[PDB]
RNA sequence: UAUCUGGUUGAUCCUGCCAGUAGUCAUAUGCUUGUCUCAAAGAUUAAGCCAUGCAUGUCUAAGUAUAAGCAAUUUAUACAGUGAAACUGCGAAUGGCUCAUUAAAUCAGUUAUCGUUUAUUUGAUAGUUCCUUUACUACAUGGUAUAACUGUGGUAAUUCUAGA
RNA sequence: AUUCAUAAUAACUUUUCGAAUCGCAUGGCCUUGUGCUGGCGAUGGUUCAUUCAAAUUUCUGCCCUAUCAACUUUCGAUGGUAGGAUAGUGGCCUACCAUGGUUUCAACGGGUAACGGGGAAUAAGGGUUCGAUUCCGGAGAGGGAGCCUGAGAAACGGCUACCACAUCCAAGGAAGGCAGCAGGCGCGCAAAUUACCCAAUCCUAAUUCAGGGAGGUAGUGACAAUAAAUAACGAUACAGGGCCCAUUCGGGUCUUGUAAUUGGAAUGAGUACAAUGUAAAUACCUUAACGAGGAACAAUUGGAGGGCAAGUCUGGUGCCAGCAGCCGCGGUAAUUCCAGCUCCAAUAGCGUAUAUUAAAGUUGUUGCAGUUAAAAAGCUCGUAGUUGAACUUUGGGCCCGGUUGGCC
RNA sequence: AGGACUUUUACUUUGAAAAAAUUAGAGUGUUCAAAGCAGGCGUAUUGCUCGAAUAUAUUAGCAUGGAAUAAUAGAAUAGGAC
RNA sequence: GACGGAAGGUUGGUGGAGUGAUUUGUCUGAUAACGCCCUUUGUACACACCGCCCGUCGCUAGUACCGAUUGAAUGGCUUAGUGAGGCCUCAGGAUCUGCUUAGAGAUCUCAGAGCGGAGAAUUUGGACAAACUUGGUCAUUUAGAGGAACUAAAAGUCGUAACAAGGUUUCCGUAGGUGAACCUGCGGAAGGAUCAU
């Protein structure tokens, strides 16, 4: 109607931001950013749905314009910045450090991490084409551009980005023998190290896929991406290291055993 | 709740070429009584008042869209904000007192209108047509919740919305409170609060300059108007209201007036006037809100108007929500008194016949009267009245505790018994409420009317008559007017008739003398000339204009200086269409 | 506009309104147990028919099935906590069975009565909807309510009001008070 | 919670309706009306008409402020405390409202743009313009106006505006 | 998969960009001059990607109607050529050339009390009816048409004209739109206050400090729902079971009901100190001080022939008035009318209309009927449509080997 | 990496692709319940802590086994397979 | 059962025959039975031929349709003619503002002229296109002179056409006639009073 929409109404929102119906008609629309509009997860959200940390607007507002947070080591000062999959929320507040991961039931998790992997983060290479004057590049999942990359790096891949320079420290090939995380849809948030890659022309290569339990499932490549080494994962894992329990797993640990 | 009424004639309400539907499928006329009476003719529709139950059946299957619905005014126990008992005056809606801004209160004579005013006030509360406990403003919240006046209420309650009103009435303000001093002086200082220079502008602005140094007592209703506006204005609140103020004041005077009203508007204050006015509300107001009803019994207030637009429905009639009709000789005697010299020239006073005075308050058309009647003078030579005098006061708040039928019994009521005071009003407007109840409680033109009685009641010929218009409407007006000629012209008498409306003089006029000279210093009256010139002299001096709206005869005063201002100040002519 | 607070009748009517067998029968469940309307005895019977058609379509699916087996053992589990179904019969295929009474027997009008101490039903009944009894330290005024198996042998009266402590009352302040204490002026 | 029951005959069994029966986030309407929670509410005739008021404006350490503003600069005869007004830049295409038209059109799921625009965020990004880079005009960084403003008015009038 | 990314030549430009921008702290240097360098930002800045999208687009599906069987082709119909036009492909539009495209597997027309979905009502299973309405998408802001400005509009709380309504008026002109909130009139069988407030949830801005009837908060609210007070306990007089220790002739817990006989006990509904609640209140939740024993603080709404539960009780009326969804009641004894007594249903909620779902296996695919009850077309041919014989590798083993249950 | 061709379908298992709200439904202290997604737990003194599942989602489009049922064919002028 | 202007001359018990109504027993003149009257058939009657019921005619109320009106109003579509308005262009140049040979006395208008730039009205021709005017065209509710029907009848007026061989067996199809049921030809059927020489 007339261009774009800036108002974002309740229930429109993905439901995995853990939005409660009620307490509002509306729901903050993620800012135009790096990430897409319905993976993302705003900074708001983050804030005072996760963490506990404000509980109005007001006091969000207060904690991100006295700098201390920031995305990617960069002030990032908007509310509704989107915060997407696999991004380093440093803060002052006692030193903490958060990493955006996705969990069993593929929403973001209050991951906690190292001083030392705050250092460097990953990004899924979407295209790698000639710019001008015939410099190559390569573009992640987050928009960020890395300028003279190594031609071994081709489509699909992974590559580990530094954050306080954009260079390429580290990348990884993509087949079998690698810990491979999936992100995007159903199987969303799990890890095992593809079996092997199917091509079909004319679009979709479905991946298939199996877990340490040897529960195999399929997924479309675009929604998946790697991470590490077989037993070598280069970021940490949260809790449930992507596995996916079933629900008798489920009432066995979450709901008897676990009770005091 | 209403009473719906249908209407006809339009823009090619064909009853030939439409083969007469209203007539062919209307319930009242097929049930015996004709309510629709129509044939294949050259003339129109016609179709009853008081019959027309309402339905609106005709209305929709009328070929042409030519028949609208209306509907009537009538009590239908709905809303009522306050009564006094029963068989009484009643009220239904009191309302928003919307502020930055002058909000116009226009009717008939004895409508609510000042009952509204004193309860928006706070000091006659209402009752809600009930007899109500001690103090229960709760209820009355509940009453008009959901409305702007919750606020307004509440506020009232806890002081934090001072009060203040210009009375209706003129003579029991300096009577009731008997100050220590008078003048201006010292009794506006102890008023006011505001500031200093903001007195001194009104004062100033006012262009008096008379009654600096002069008890109040003394002045004259129309310098006292002036006074009590003044009191009123000065006076440190946060609501204002004007009940009347624009009452037996010259057409100069009332028109800074109005923009005195105006300065105190502004910065989110309330103000309510209220006015029976030519074209001078105007200026007055910004939101015109219209009452209508029956005179004494009761009253419907209209959600407002904007001032040009609310005039013109005024006088059509009809209004988005209801529809309320509507449409021998004397010697040259020099007189004086303390601070004035009010000298008079020779003429010839006619029987048989009229004569118009006019003039700018302070001109001495009031205390001649005075002198012709009997109080104080002269230190050389006179005239007695032949015929036996007959006076009007203008000073009216009057005090014959009882019952005004028992003051009615110091007239007679059998004389020229064939209507006369029934030809006034008795029909339409009614007079059953004015002859019985208390005169204590009585509002304007109907106090008026009592003194337009106290005149052609006791056996007299020569009459003195002046500011008849002091509260009274273009409805109430010019009817009793043209009674009072068809009197004074009919069975042979004499009247010194003074007015300051246009409309009251210029209808009755044929000799006209004229008043000139400054207030407080000199006063001349000139000899009776033609209606014309006299008219110009009142005019020229004072320095304003009209224009007679051409649909419907009314006058309409220019805006100090203009386009057709400057031709008539060049022409000379003051008065169209004879 | 928000979202809507969503809601739907827990009461569901009978077919034949005018029924002999029918309006006798349910009568005595209303007079035993203390019940003021109908509509309470519909309800009752309207959760136990949701239980029932929930237990035949995990029936109509196959025995070690990951549906039939989880809802299952949380159904039977609902109905073992609440105490309607007892240990002996926890098969699934007897929930099925059961029965209204069992349903009014666990509800907390006449688990006061079960109890003792209130001696009528209907004196039970006035108890909790007059503000006494209570669960443990939490105070409850609705004789509808099933209580928790566990919650059994906390069931007394509350801390305020008498009974259990506190001030007497207003009939008997006015006895103290008013008549016993103002003969003496 | 996979249910029927009275109505045609003198009595029967049928076809076959009629009426009963329960529900309704489908409405109205009658009577009655104490509490708690929760709540749709000018759609249906009429996308028929509307008094009047209000609903989109906008400032930081950071674009322009000799307001002939306020309180004073106590580092300021360059302003360099605060700051109405106006200029500039953004916003006003989001929202909220209703459903009149509209039948392969909208629409849903589902692809595609290797037939494309994309403000703004987000990440990268033009050392080669005095094309006589031999004097060429300043690059210690230059010109054209013009609102607010002071003052003179026009019109009956509208968030009308004229000169100087 | 490319005439792609990209590069390199020959070119043109009527000229895109390459900061003449602004603020904080003020240093580090040099043969020492208002000299050379200098950090932390903000806002601009062309291209490329990214994001927000936008625009077109593939396939597949939609309510009734043949008393709507031929439509489209004129000044566009289907296709091709070449241009113009667009951010763009493309009959989108030009000039030329060709004669096509749709269809009874139902086009084209007509109707729709038709915005489309997500859904709702009902439910054995299958279905039938509704979906203006809280989410997605579309369209329009009286009717049409055109356009400025911006990245974005064909915008309407922007403009322009004409049409229809309609306002101020000095007649000279000037200003209009609520299908935003709250209201007023109309039409109505039918619907609420011209209330408070940005504290929430968001959004906009040069932006933590402003603004927002977006929204939220009260009111009006029997549209719908949830819980659920409308009275419990004894004593005395009645027809009783008869129980506790069983020392069968000791006195009263439980009582089944009927009794204005009576004695205390517990409360709310309601009034309100205070506090909480809240932007600020009203409520709620709390709780001092109060507030049950009868016209008290009283509950009704429909029925009482059958269907359908409850009356052959009492008086009036006398096929009259009336009841009656249906059958039928009423002509002087009415178990159906009018009242009253008593009883039954549901019970702060019932009745009455109209629409609709189920029952209706009275639309039937699952699942109807067609000798005589309605229904088999006079009979045959025959195109579409529907359906259409059988037959084209089973068996045998050899191991490997997971899942069931019991001795192990 | 591949080139070359395997008559095509319908049918059907599995898988993704499958906006929330609603629908059925797992835990929970709205005092029960309609609801809501909260809540439990400590020496309740500077803390600990599980969870917001799961399925439903016809048709249409994809990838995927399977070869039964139902169609569809190469070769009788053999310009026919090796 | 009752009736016929059709043909011939009492009741349970138990048991069968039937889903029953009921029948058989309680019968041709032996044996599903054991211990005016009748039978068979026809029947639209079942207060039972005085039975039902069909139509011409009079009478209250409605209901559609037809329709005098060369009704009237409102809509979509359109022949022909006219067409504002912006937008795009061919022109136009009120005005403002730079440069310069050149005017004036040692970033000075005083003469003008050229070289330009910005540029309001007005303006030729286009595409867009709201409207307006004429012929209509179809559709829609909407009027309502009077017609021709149909119903709803509290039990009228003339007839018997059907239900018994309804007293002319009954209908179908058509043709003709008739005030009225209908009647009369032709061919067929029997749901005929004949399942048979
Ligand atoms: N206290 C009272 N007792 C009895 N009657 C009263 C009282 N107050 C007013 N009335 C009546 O109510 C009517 C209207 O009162 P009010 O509002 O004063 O008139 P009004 O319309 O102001 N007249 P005016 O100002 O002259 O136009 C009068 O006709 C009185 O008769
Ligand atoms: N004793 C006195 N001393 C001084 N002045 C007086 C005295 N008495 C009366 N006056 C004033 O002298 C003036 C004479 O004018 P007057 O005739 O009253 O005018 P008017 O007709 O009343 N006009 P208006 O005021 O419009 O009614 C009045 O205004 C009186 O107030
Ligand atoms: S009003 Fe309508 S109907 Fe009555 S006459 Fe005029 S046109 Fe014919
Ligand atoms: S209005 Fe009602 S009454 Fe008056 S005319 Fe039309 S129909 Fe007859
Ligand atoms: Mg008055």
């Amino acid at each position: 109607a007339r261009g774009p929409k800036k108002h974002l109404k309740r229930l429109a929102a993905p439901h995995h931001w853990l939005l409660d119906k009620l307490s509002g008609c509306y729901a903050p629309r993620p800012s135009a950013g790096p990430h897409k509009l319905r993976e993302s997860l705003p900074l708001i959200v983050f804030l005072r749905n996760r963490l506990k940390y404000a509980l109005n607007g007001r006091e969000v507002k207060a904690i991100l314009m006295q700098r201390h947070v920031k995305v990617d080591g960069k002030v990032r000062t908007d509310t509704t910045y989107p915060a997407g999959f696999m991004d380093v929320i440093t803060l002052d507040a006692t030193n903490e450090n958060f990493r955006l991961v996705y969990d069993v039931k593929g929403r973001f998790a209050v991951h906690r991490i190292t001083d030392e992997e705050a250092s460097y983060k990953l990004g899924k290479v979407k295209k790698v084409q000639l710019g001008k004057k015939g410099v190559p590049y390569v573009v992640t999942h987050d928009g960020r551009t890395i300028r003279y990359p190594d031609p071994n790096i081709k489509v699909n891949d992974t590559v580990k980005i530094d954050l306080a320079s954009g260079k390429i420290t580290d990348f990884i090939k993509f087949d079998a023998g690698k810990l491979v995380y999936v992100t995007g849809g159903r199987n969303l948030g799990r890890i095992g190290t593809i079996v092997h890659k199917e091509r079909h022309d004319g679009g979709f290569d479905l991946v298939h896929i199996k877990d340490s339990l040897d529960n195999t499932f399929v997924t479309r490549l675009n929604n998946v991406f790697v991470i590490g080494e077989q037993g070598k994962p280069y970021i940490s894992l949260p809790k449930g290291k992507g596995i996916k329990l079933s629900i008798a797993e489920e009432r066995d640990r979450r709901r008897a055993q676990q009770g005091l | 709740k209403n009473s719906r009424i249908a209407i006809v004639s339009a823009d090619k309400c064909k009853p030939k070429k439409c083969r007469q539907e209203c007539k062919r499928s209307c319930p009242v006329v097929k049930t015996g009584k004709l309510c629709i009476e129509v044939t294949p003719t050259s003339k129109i529709a016609f179709i009853s008042e008081i019959l027309c139950i309402g339905c609106g059946i005709c209305v929709k299957k009328c070929p042409f869209d030519a028949i609208q619905i209306i509907n009537l005014p009538t009590n239908l126990e709905a809303h009522v904000t306050h009564r006094y008992s029963a068989n009484s005056f009643k009220l239904h809606r009191l309302p928003t007192p919307r502020p930055g801004q002058v909000l116009g209160l226009v009717g008939t004579n004895g409508i609510g209108k000042s009952t509204a005013l004193k309860i928006l006030a706070g000091k006659q509360k209402p009752n809600l047509g009930r007899f109500d406990d001690p103090p229960e403003w709760q209820e009355i919240i509940k009453y008009f919740r959901g409305s702007e006046l919750q606020n307004y209420f509440t506020k009232m309650l806890e002081d934090d919305i001072k009060a203040i009103i210009k009375p209706q009435y003129v003579d029991n303000i300096p009577r009731a409170i008997k100050g220590p001093v008078q003048k201006v002086g010292e009794l506006l200082k102890l008023r006011m609060e505001k500031s200093p220079e903001d007195v001194k502008r009104y004062i100033k602005i006012l262009q008096l300059e008379n009654v600096l140094k002069r008890d109040i007592e003394k002045l004259s209703g129309g310098e006292l108007q002036r006074f009590a506006i003044g009191m009123s204005c000065v006076q440190e609140a946060d609501v204002y209201m004007f009940d009347e103020p624009s009452s037996y004041l010259d057409v100069k005077q009332r028109l800074n007036a109005a923009q005195i009203i105006r300065s105190l508007l502004a910065p989110t204050k309330y103000v309510i006037c209220v006015e029976h006015d030519l074209s001078v509300l105007d200026y007055l107001s910004d939101f015109v809100c219209i009452i209508y009803g029956v005179p004494s019994v009761y009253g419907v207030v209209t959600l407002p108007a904007s001032v040009r637009e609310g005039i013109n429905i005024f006088l059509d009639g009809h209004i988005p929500a209801e529809n309320l009709r509507f449409r021998f000789s004397y010697p040259s005697l020099k007189k004086t008194q303390g601070d004035f010299v009010l000298n008079v020239e020779e003429g010839e006073f006619s029987d048989s016949e009229i004569l118009v005075m006019m003039g700018e308050n302070g001109t001495g058309k009031t205390t001649l009267i005075k002198l012709l009647a009997g109080a104080l003078k002269p230190d050389e030579g006179q005239d007695i009245p032949k015929l036996n005098v007959s006076m009007k006061p203008q000073k009216i708040a009057p005090k014959f505790p009882g019952t005004v039928r028992q003051l009615f019994f110091k007239k007679i009521r059998g004389q020229f018994l064939n209507p006369q005071f029934q030809t006034d009003v008795v029909k339409p407007l009614r007079i059953d409420d004015i002859i019985d109840q208390e005169v204590q409680h009585l509002s304007g033109g109907e106090l008026q009317r009592v003194a337009i009685v106290l005149a052609l009641g006791i056996p007299a010929d020569i009459y003195l008559i002046d500011e008849p218009s002091a509260y009274l409407d273009s409805e109430q007006r010019i009817i009793c007017s043209k009674v009072i000629r068809r009197f004074i012209l009919h069975n042979k008498k004499t009247a010194f008739i003074v007015e300051h409306d246009f409309i009251m003089a210029t209808y009755l006029a044929d000799k006209v003398i004229v008043f000139e000279g400054i207030p407080s210093k000199n006063a001349h009256a000139r000899a009776p000339e033609s209606l014309l010139t006299g008219c110009n002299r009142f005019l020229k001096n004072l320095n304003v204009t009209f224009r007679r709206d051409p649909n419907s005869f009314r006058p309409r005063i220019n805006k100090l200086d203009s386009q057709m201002d400057k031709e008539q100040k060049s022409s000379g002519n003051y008065f169209f269409l004879d | 506009p928000r979202a809507p607070r969503t809601y739907s009748k827990t009461y569901s009517t009978p077919k034949r309104p005018y029924e002999s067998s029918r309006l006798d029968a349910e009568l005595k469940l209303a007079g035993e147990f203390g019940l003021k309307n109908k509509k309470e005895i519909y309800r009752i019977s309207f959760q136990l028919s949701k239980i029932r058609r929930a237990a035949r379509d995990l029936l109509t699916r196959d025995e070690k099935d990951p549906k039939r087996l989880f809802e299952g053992n949380a159904l039977i589990r609902r109905l073992v906590r609440v105490g309607v179904l007892s240990e002996d019969k926890k098969k699934l295929d007897y929930v099925l069975a059961l029965k209204v009474e069992d349903f009014l027997e666990r509800r907390l009008q006449t688990q006061v009565y079960k109890l003792g101490l209130a001696k009528s039903v209907h004196h039970a009944r006035v108890l909790i909807t007059q503000r006494h009894i209570a669960v443990g330290k939490q105070i409850v005024n609705i004789p509808s309510f099933m209580v928790r198996l566990d919650s059994e042998k906390h069931i007394d009266f509350a801390p305020t009001s008498p009974f259990g402590g506190a001030r007497p009352g207003r009939v008997a302040r006015r006895n103290a008070a008013r008549k016993a204490e103002a003969s003496g002026e």
